[PDB]
DNA sequence: AACTATGAAACAAATTTTCC
DNA sequence: TTGGAAAATTTGTTTCATAG
């Protein structure tokens, strides 16, 4: 039936969106985290140039 | 035959969006960690910088 | 080296940006040759206030662009273009994973260096992500940045380190057909009520070409979406006249950092671009 | 019995890599 | 060397079959 087949598009649809978006939102986390990184390993290079005199 | 081989195409197409996920998780993990480490280090050296 | 660097006490300069697009060859063909400047010549460098008297060398390895933290590209590497019929540079080719170009820096030069050594590779997706603690695809990441490096020994036996990274180069044939892209911005930023024209300079910008606002959450999660009505009648294959949209919330009270990007089709769209909306 | 979520099939659209 | 594009590979989409 031409509905029961608009539907189950929809589920596939729905099924696959979910899927990426949990990769989007895992990668959008990484890249935060690298973002943090380099941001305290910047802060510890200019400690350090400090502790240094 | 065609429609052999692309049906390993999809089967490892679909794999591969399985160990990306997986490998990101690994990837959260141990980035948590090292930032961890990192902010005490930021503190030590944050504290002795401030008493020279 | 994926550790933090920034332009040194000295100054490291990129004097000559490189051309915006650059197809790399693979290792199943013949080098396609140099990075060259818009001007048909070749990108160049250079350390502004080292007042010595002793040659340096100069780092070159192939970096990622785009969004990120900047780190040694995994799908490209720099291929030590073995020069022409006058080769200006010379080179020293390294490794660690990720090739590495030394070339001096000629105090009788004025500490100038021009990149015409420098050509690049591109590694096959499937070898690349194939091995463990990769979780990038290969998959339509084909820009890049061409990073330089040097290790300033001082009198205290210190060495300062400087680095510095080229504006990204787009290294696929097809995407550089494809995908708009901005080289410039008219403004950086303008208060809640937008409306002021943005002029965008860029390439591939056709008609198709749609320039779309974005606000994102520390989490990624995307909370606003605004089409801005960009001029099209008249102008240039390669810039846009934006009517900037007015911001969500006409009354925050701290600035707003927002997002923008040319897109054509669906699948064609360019890297996010930087704006931000000041209060009034 | 009926209906959503999901893996797998087929074939098409998108993107990369080999060839000329 | 360049530029172009056929050939090869991946990834997206619409269906089916089907567990739950």
């Amino acid at each position: 039936r031409r509905i029961r087949r608009e539907r189950n598009k929809m589920a596939a649809a729905k099924s696959r969106n979910r899927r990426r978006e949990l990769t989007d939102t895992l990668q959008a986390e990484t890249d935060q985290l690298e973002d943090e990184k380099s941001a305290l390993q910047t802060e510890i290079a200019n400690l350090l140039k400090e502790k240094e005199k | 035959r065609k429609r052999m081989r692309n049906r390993i195409a999809a089967s490892k197409s679909r794999k591969r969006k399985l160990e990306r996920i997986a490998r990101l998780e690994e990837k959260v993990k141990t980035l948590k960690a090292q930032n961890s480490e990192l902010a005490s280090t930021a503190n030590m050296l944050r504290e002795q910088v401030a008493q020279l | 080296w994926p550790l933090s660097s920034q332009s040194g006490s000295y100054e490291l300069r990129i004097e000559v940006q490189p051309k915006p697009h650059h197809r790399a060859h693979y290792e199943t063909e013949g080098s396609r040759g140099a990075v060259k400047a818009p001007t048909g010549g070749h990108p160049v460098v250079q350390l502004h206030g080292y007042m010595e008297n002793k040659p340096l060398g100069l780092q070159i390895f192939i970096g990622t662009a785009d969004e990120r933290i900047l780190k040694p590209h995994a799908f490209y590497q720099v291929h030590r273009i073995t020069g022409k019929t006058v080769t200006t540079t010379s080179y020293e080719k390294i490794v660690g994973n990720t090739k590495v170009l030394e070339i001096p820096l000629e105090p009788k030069n004025n500490m100038r260096a021009t990149i015409d050594c420098a050509g690049i590779l591109k590694l096959r997706n499937a070898d690349i992500e194939l091995r463990k603690g990769e979780t990038d695809i290969g998959r339509k990441n084909t820009r890049v940045r061409l990073v330089f490096r040097v290790h300033i020994p001082e009198s205290s036996g210190r060495i300062v380190s400087l680095q510095t990274a080229s504006n990204p180069i787009e290294c696929s044939q097809r995407s550089a057909h494809e995908l708009p892209m901005v080289e410039r911005q008219d403004t950086d930023s303008c208060l809640v009520y937008g409306g002021q024209q943005m002029i965008l300079t860029g390439q591939n910008f056709t008609s198709e070409s749609k320039v779309v606002f974005t606000e994102k959450t520390t989490d990624g999660q995307q909370i606003w979406e605004m089409e801005a009505t960009v001029d099209k009648d008249k102008s240039q294959p390669n810039m846009l006249f934006v009517e900037i949209p007015e911001y969500r919330n006409k009354h925050i009270r701290t600035p707003v950092k927002v997002n923008f990007y040319v897109i054509n089709g669906k699948r064609k769209r360019s890297q996010p671009q930087h704006f931000t909306y000041h209060p009034v």
